[PDB]
C-alpha cells in the first residue's frame, strides 16, 4: 500500500547526450519500458485484490 | 527454501556488458544486482513458501448464494428449493484467481454454510431444520417437487445438515473429463455443416461440456410449519492438491457472464498520472 | 508419519487428504532464410512431440502426413500503415485451405499439431517501428453485443487465412433484429479483456524494425486433452499488435507488409471418415 | 530451576567490604545476604518459572469490543458491520504489560467470543445466527456494505463461527515487516524537506506503518429478521512463544490515545505517606 | 514425544504450535581523558559491530566512513544552575551538523551507528549534587496539547545539537487555532509519563560530584531493523536529570557547565542520493 | 566504480596514463603518520560535470584536477575537510554524432597543467579565484589579448589554444596522456590517471595536480550546414583517495 514508513524511493530518466537523428529520418523516437522481478524476489501474507469489483 | 544468496561484488572494468540485452527475442534478461552495482554479502532468509500455488489457493472462496425456504402451510405457496448449476463463474474474486491460468487439475473441497430467519411479521416457533444437499451428476432426473422420488438420493450422494451444528464439508477428486479443467476454451461443441438447417449447428462461441458438472439440489426436508422461514446456503470451495497450467494475463475490466465480454462502459481500468510526476 | 514443520490419512480416497541474427530452418520440401532473425521462442520450452502411448486416449492407428502437411505455408499479405491496431490468426483453423494439412484436418475427426510460425516484416534502416507478435493459447475473443455472452457465429470466429483484426475502441453491435455475432476485440485490452502489457506472459516475440525483420516461435500442442477435433477446438492464436507506431522520414503514409508462414510439426490424425464440409460464409 | 542455595556464614573480620560500593557506575551490587549477616544454609527449592516471559505473558486479555446487529427488515435502517483496526492499544492492561520491553517478537493466537441480545420490546423470534470474521490486510479493499463483493474472501482469511458454539479461536505467526514489533517508534514516516509544502511531509510523532496490520470486519451473515438482534464480539489475544528486547519503565499515569502523551490532571500517581512512618 | 512435568504437533505452521577512575580513550584523531570518572557502562553489555552479513537485509556496497565519522564532538555546554531540571539530546539527531557524520547521513538513504557518549561535569570538593545520564532507547516524549496526539512537528522534536529541556509541571498548549506542536516533558515523569525513579532501568550512570565527575556510556545499535533511515528515526537518547540539586557553600546561584561528548562507532551506509535538504526551523 | 555504472558500445579502449594503476599509499613511501581517512565508495564514483556544446567556432576547454571535483557529493566535503589528500582519477569523456557528421576531439591529461597569464607587465599574476574555475571549467581562446587594464587588472588565464596556453605547441601535446574521440569510429574517451607530484601527499586545494585539455583536432561539420552543435560531457571518478589532516573546513574565497 502506498506508505510513507515503507516508501521505496523513485526511479527517472533524463537524456544524458541528447538523441541525434540524421537528416531524411524520424524524428520522435518511442522507448517502451518493463518491470520484473528478480530471482531474490518474494511476497507473503496472502490477501485480496482491489482491482476487480463484483458490482452488486 | 532459502532464496539465492546475494554474493559480494565489487569495481570491475571488463567488457561482458551483462546490462544491455535485446528484448526482441522472448528471453528475459536474468540479470541480478550483484552484476550493475557494488553488493555486500548477504545470507539470505526469505523463502518463497507462501507464494506457490497451494498456498495461493489454500483458501475457500464463497461460489454461491442457494435460497430456500420453508413457507408456512396456512400459504398455498408452494416450497421453494434451490438448483444451482456447479461453477465457480457466479462469482469474481475465486474466478479471476483462477483465470490467471489455462488449466488446471485440483480436487476440491466443498463447505456449506448454512443461516435461517424468520420473515413474516409473527413471532412464530419453527422447530430445527434439516437441509438436504444433493448432488446430481449430468443426466440424472432433476428434482422439480421438494417432496418427490428424485430425492431418495439413491445414488446421488447427498448431505444431510442439522441447522445449528459445524458447517457441512466433502472432498472431492479431480473430476474433469479432460486431463485438466479448460478454465478457457476457444470453439464450439457443433460445426455448421453446409448442408443443414442453420439452427442445427449452431453452438455458443466458447461453450463446452468439458465445465458439465450437473446441479446441486438443497432443500429444506422438514414439512412446512405455520410460520415461513429461510434460509441461505453458502458455498465456499477450496482447490487442493492444485496444479496450473499455461498463465495467463489477469482480468483487468469487470466480468460479464461466463465468457471472455466485457461491458460497453467497463473499458477504463487505468487511472490517470502526469508521466512526470513521482 | 512424522512430518517437519503427526500427518495420520483417515479416509480411503485421495481427495479426503489434507493440503543469433542468422537463422535457416528447412520443413519437408520448404525452406525459411532470414539473416536479421533474432533466434527463436520454444514456447514453454516444449519442443513439438508425436502422441507417446503411455498417454493415449484413442486407439485407432494414426496417419501422420509427415512431409506433405509438415511444410511453411505463407497466409496472405498484410500491410502495417500507421493507422493500423494489429491481427490475429487463429490456428490450425488458418490452415484449413492449405495444401493437404486442410484436407487431413477435414478428413479425420481427431488431430493434434504444433506449429513453427515465423513472422516476416522487413524495413529500412530509416524505417521505425517495432511488432509484438504473441501466441496467445486458448485464444478467446469477446463479442460485440452487450446484451448476450458467448453468441458469436462459427463462421465470423474462424476468418480463416484472412485473419482478423483489432479495433481500437469498443462498439456494440447495437442491432437487436439480426445480431452480427461477430468479434470485436479492443486492441489494448488484447481482446480476453486482460491488458496488452501484461500479454508478455504469453510465448512472445518483438520484431524491432532497427534490429530484427523476423520473429520465430515454435509452439507446441498445449491443450487439455491428448488429442481433440481440429474443426472444432483452436489450439493457439497468434495476435501480432504495433507496440510502437510505423514512422518514416517525417512521411505520414508509410506502409510495410507482414507475412507469415506457419509450419505444421509433428501432426497427427485419427479417425477417419465422410470429409468435413462446414458452413464458413 | 533450583534457584542458589543460601550457603553458610560465619563471623568475618576481613577488609575486603563487599557491603560499600559506588553507585556511579551503572552496575548493580552483586552483594548476597550471606555476606552482610551470618547465615545458615538452605536448601533452595524455589523457581523462576512462573515469572518467565511466556508464564508473564501466556494468558489471552481483551483487545476490542466489536459491536454489530441485524436491523429488523421492518426498519430500513442498514445493518452494522464492524471494522475494527488491528491493535492491542485500545485497552491498557495487555498494552501496559508489553510496554515493560522495547521490542518484542511473538506468535500470536486470537479469541473471538460472541454474545447476542434482542433490543426491541417484541420479543421475537431469531433463528441462531452465523458471523463472519474476515481478516483484511493493509490494501485489500474494505467492505462498505454488509453484501458486496469483498465478502467472498477469496484471499482473505476468514472464520464463520455459529453463536452458540465453542469461541472462535485461531493462531497467526510473527507477522512484522521488521526483525521485531515495535512497540516505541520515536521519529516520523516523511521528512518535511525545505523545498515543498508544508502540508507535504506533516506526519504524525512516532506513528510508522511498522504497527500496520489492516483491519478485521465482523458482520451478521444472516439477512436480516422482523426482530433486531444486536451482538458483541470480544477478542482476547495470547502471546505465544513471545521474546522481548530493551525493558523499560511501566506506564505510571493513565494512558491517553496511541501515544506516549498524558492527559492535564492525570499527573498524580504516588500517595501520601510522612517520611517518618511506618 | 513424552516431555516431562505427550506433545504432539497436528498443524503444519509453527504459530499453530503450543507455549577505575582514570580513563583515556581514543576515537580517530580525538582523545578524551579522565582522571576521576567512575568506569564505562557498555548498554546492555554489547559493544558496537559492524552489519554482518547474516543478518543484512540491503544488498548495497555500505561505506564506512571510519576515521572521519567515528571521532569525539563535544556538543554545546549547558549551565547546570541550582533550578534546573534537566536535558535531552536526541541521538543521530545531535550529529547532524557535526563535520562529515552529518553529511554521510544526510547523503546515504539508510545508517546505522553505536555511540560512545562522554558527559563531562567537574566541581571542586566543596560543591554538592548528582546528575544521572540515562541513554533511553527509542526515546519518545510526551505531547503538550491534551485536544490531541501524536501532533508533534519535525523541527520541534529534533532540535539538534542544542538538546531540549525538561519542565517542572506540565502546562497544555491551550492555542487551538496554531498549535505549538512541541514536547512538553514533565521531569519526574520522564517524558515518557513513566516515573523518574523507575528509570534506572535504561543503561545510565551518574556523576556524583563528590565522587566521579564524568560518565561513559557505550551504546550499541539496537533498532528493530539491521539498518534504518537516520533522518527519520532516532534510535537513543541521552536524557540528563540533577538527582539532588546542586549546592555549594549556601551560595544561592552555584553555576557549573555540563558538556557532551559523542563519537559514533562502527557506523556504516548505504543508499546513495541525492542530499535530504529538511526543514528545521 | 562504486555506486556508479559507465557504458559505452563504441569507445576505443582506454588509456593507463604512464602505465600506472592508481594505488594507495604505500607505507614505504608514506610521509605524514595520522591514519588515512579513505572514503572508499562514497568519494570513489563518477561526477557527470556540466555540458558544453561543442559549436563549429569553439577553440576547446581545460578543466583542472582536483578542482573541478570540489562541489561534487562527499569528495568535496573530505578534501575541504582535510588538510592532505591524494588521488588518482577516472575520466571518460563522452560526445556521440551520427554516421553524418565530421569532427574530431583530442583530450589531453596535462600533468602539472600551468597556463599563461594575460598580463604583459606582470607573470604569475593570475588570482585563486580565476585559476580554479570549478566544474564550469575554462576555455581556449583563438589569440592572444593583453589585459591592458594597468588600474585593476583581471588576473585571468588567457591561454592561446594552438599554443596549449603552456607557451608549447599543440602538435607536440601528444606527450602526454591523451585520446582522440574521431567522430567517425568512436564517441567515447577513457583515462585512467595515476597520482603524480613530487610529494607522495600534498594539499588539494592548493595544487591541482593534473588537467584535462578538450580541443578539436578538425572542427565539427555537418551536412553543409554552418551551424551544427553537439554536446561533449565529463564524467571523472577519484580512485584510491586517500586524506590525512582533519580540521575545521576550508571556506575559500572563489567569487
Ligand atoms: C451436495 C452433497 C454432495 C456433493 C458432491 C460433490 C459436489 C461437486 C462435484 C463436482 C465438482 C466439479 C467441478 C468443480 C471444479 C470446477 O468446476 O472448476
Ligand atoms: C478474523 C479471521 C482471520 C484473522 C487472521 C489473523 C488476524 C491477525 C493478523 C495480524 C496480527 C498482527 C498484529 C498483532 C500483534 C501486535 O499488533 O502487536
Amino acid at each position: 500500500i502506498d506508505d510513507s514508513f515503507t516508501e521505496g524511493g523513485y526511479i527517472s530518466v533524463f537524456y544524458q547526450t541528447r538523441i541525434v537523428v540524421p537528416l531524411s529520418t524520424p524524428r520522435e523516437m518511442d522507448i517502451l519500458g518493463f518491470v520484473s522481478a528478480c530471482n531474490d524476489f518474494s511476497v507473503r501474507l496472502l490477501r485480496d485484490t482491489t482491482h476487480i469489483e463484483q458490482k452488486a | 527454501d532459502a532464496l539465492p544468496n546475494t554474493e559480494a561484488s565489487g569495481p570491475t572494468h571488463s567488457k561482458e556488458i551483462p546490462a544491455l540485452t535485446a528484448v526482441e527475442t522472448g528471453a528475459t534478461n536474468p540479470l541480478v544486482p550483484s552484476d550493475t552495482v557494488q553488493t555486500r554479502h548477504v545470507v539470505q532468509h526469505r523463502s518463497r513458501s507462501e507464494s506457490s500455488i497451494e498456498s495461493f489457493f489454500a483458501r475457500g472462496a464463497c461460489v454461491t448464494i442457494m435460497t430456500v425456504d420453508n413457507p408456512a402451510s396456512t400459504t398455498n405457496k408452494d416450497k421453494l428449493f434451490a438448483v444451482w448449476k456447479i461453477t465457480y463463474k457466479d462469482t469474481v474474486q475465486l474466478r479471476r484467481k483462477l483465470e490467471f491460468f489455462t488449466y488446471s487439475r485440483f480436487d476440491m473441497e466443498l463447505t456449506f454454510v448454512v443461516t435461517a430467519n424468520f420473515t413474516e411479521t409473527n413471532n412464530g416457533h419453527a422447530l430445527n431444520q434439516v437441509y438436504q444437499i444433493m448432488y446430481v451428476p449430468p443426466g440424472a432426473p432433476v428434482p422439480e417437487k421438494w417432496d418427490d422420488y428424485t430425492w431418495q438420493t439413491s445414488s446421488n450422494p447427498s448431505i444431510f445438515y442439522t441447522y445449528g451444528t459445524a458447517p457441512a464439508r466433502i472432498s472431492v477428486p479431480y473430476v474433469g473429463i479432460s486431463n485438466a479443467y479448460s478454465h478457457f476454451y476457444d470453439g464450439f461443441s457443433k460445426v455448421p455443416l453446409k448442408d443443414q438447417s442453420a439452427a442445427l449447428g449452431d453452438s455458443l462461441y466458447g461453450a463446452a461440456s468439458l465445465n458439465d458438472f450437473g446441479i446441486l439440489a438443497v432443500r429444506v426436508v422438514n414439512d412446512p410449519n405455520p410460520t415461513k422461514v429461510t434460509s441461505k446456503i453458502r458455498v465456499y470451495l477450496k482447490p487442493k492438491h492444485i496444479r496450473v497450467w499455461c498463465p495467463r494475463p489477469p482480468r483487468a475490466v469487470a466480468y460479464y457472464g461466463p465468457g471472455v465480454d466485457y461491458k460497453d462502459g467497463t473499458l477504463t481500468p487505468l487511472s490517470t498520472k502526469d508521466l512526470t510526476t513521482y | 508419519q512424522v512430518s517437519s514443520q503427526t500427518t495420520i490419512n483417515y479416509y480411503r480416497d485421495s481427495a479426503s487428504n489434507a493440503a543469433d541474427r542468422v537463422l535457416q530452418l528447412t520443413l519437408g520440401n520448404s525452406t525459411i532464410t532470414a539473416q536479421e532473425a533474432a533466434n527463436s521462442v520454444v514456447a514453454y520450452g516444449r519442443w513439438p512431440e508425436y502422441l507417446r502411448d503411455s498417454e493415449a486416449n484413442p486407439v485407432d492407428q494414426p496417419t501422420e502426413p509427415e512431409v506433405a502437411a509438415c511444410r511453411f505455408y505463407t497466409l496472405d499479405t498484410v500491410s502495417w500503415t500507421k493507422e493500423s491496431r494489429g491481427w490475429w490468426w487463429k490456428l490450425p483453423d488458418a490452415l484449413r485451405d492449405m495444401g493437404l494439412f486442410g484436407q487431413n484436418m477435414y478428413y479425420h475427426y481427431l488431430g493434434r499439431s504444433g506449429y513453427t510460425v515465423h513472422v516476416q516484416c522487413n524495413a529500412s534502416k530509416f524505417h521505425q517501428g517495432a511488432l509484438g507478435v504473441f501466441a496467445v493459447p486458448e485464444m478467446c475473443l469477446a463479442g460485440d453485443s452487450n446484451t448476450t455472452t458467448m453468441h458469436t457465429s462459427y463462421q465470423n470466429a474462424n476468418p480463416g487465412e484472412k485473419g482478423g483484426t483489432f479495433t481500437g475502441t469498443f462498439t456494440p453491435d447495437n442491432n437487436q433484429t439480426s445480431p452480427a455475432r461477430r468479434f470485436c476485440p479492443v486492441d489494448y485490452l488484447l481482446g480476453n479483456g486482460t491488458l496488452l502489457g501484461n500479454a508478455f506472459v504469453f510465448p512472445h516475440q518483438i520484431i524491432n524494425l532497427r534490429t530484427n525483420n523476423c520473429a520465430t516461435l515454435v509452439l507446441p500442442y498445449v491443450n487439455s486433452l491428448s488429442i481433440d477435433s481440429m474443426v472444432k477446438h483452436n489450439n493457439w492464436g497468434i495476435a501480432i499488435l504495433p507496440l510502437a507506431p510505423l514512422n518514416f522520414a517525417s512521411e505520414s503514409s508509410p506502409e510495410i507488409p507482414i507475412t507469415l508462414t506457419i509450419a505444421p510439426m509433428c501432426c497427427e490424425f485419427n479417425g477417419l471418415r465422410n470429409i468435413t464440409l462446414p458452413r464458413l460464409q
